[PDB]
């Protein structure tokens, strides 16, 4: 579970980054306002070292796993374009610091579909996964994902008069290794 | 699109 208050993209073999197409480094991507990094880091900063560990040649998951194990304060060295060619190497110190989401509800229902909602939180989440299946059933769940900016989803193709269990998972990383405690409801169509 | 970032 995140406590530095920013996201990263990039890494060798990763999904790339929105700043520099041909650079496989690690880049600060979104920064939580009023979070630990808010005065110090900005989108597009390339992380080259953290607590003495090189982030050159590192894979995405390796970077995430390293950053997550660091205790308390994290010293980062980043490269920032200022930037007509011009570059700065900046050393900063960032001090780390239920379910996600909360208040899962059905807003509207038809005999074969449900519109669900949950509380919008626009930071800390890479994407949501929504699962649904017959309550107590043994078949694999059906599922889909929605972006971090969503606080509603429509579930379609349901059987009328059947009990369903609906669960929402909020993943902090894009590769789906960490989710927060999920939230579920039961609903009968 | 699918995300390309992870929170730390």
């Amino acid at each position: 579970s995140p406590e530095l208050g920013f996201s990263i993209s990039g890494g060798v073999g990763g999904r790339g980054n929105p700043f520099r197409p041909d650079d496989d480094g690690i880049f600060v991507t979104r920064v939580q306002p009023e979070g630990p990094a808010s005065k110090l880091l900005q989108p597009g900063d390339k992380i080259i070292q953290a607590n003495g560990y090189s982030f050159i040649n590192i894979e995405h998951g390796q970077a995430v796993s390293l950053l997550k194990t660091f205790q308390n304060t994290v010293e980062l060295i980043i490269v920032r374009e200022v930037g007509n060619g011009a570059k700065q190497e900046i050393r900063v110190r960032v001090e780390k610091d239920s379910s996600v989401p909360t208040n899962l509800e059905v807003v509207a229902a038809t005999p074969t579909s449900l519109l669900i909602s949950w509380d919008a939180s626009y930071y800390g989440v890479s994407y949501y996964r929504i699962t649904y299946g017959e309550t107590g059933g043994n078949s694999p769940v059906q599922e889909f994902t929605v972006p971090y900016s969503s606080s509603t989803a429509t579930i379609s193709g349901l059987k009328p008069g059947v009990d369903y269990t609906i669960t929402v998972y909020a993943y902090s990383d894009y590769y789906g290794s960490h989710h927060y405690s999920p939230i579920s409801i039961n609903y009968r169509t | 699109p699918q995300p390309v970032d992870s929170w730390v």
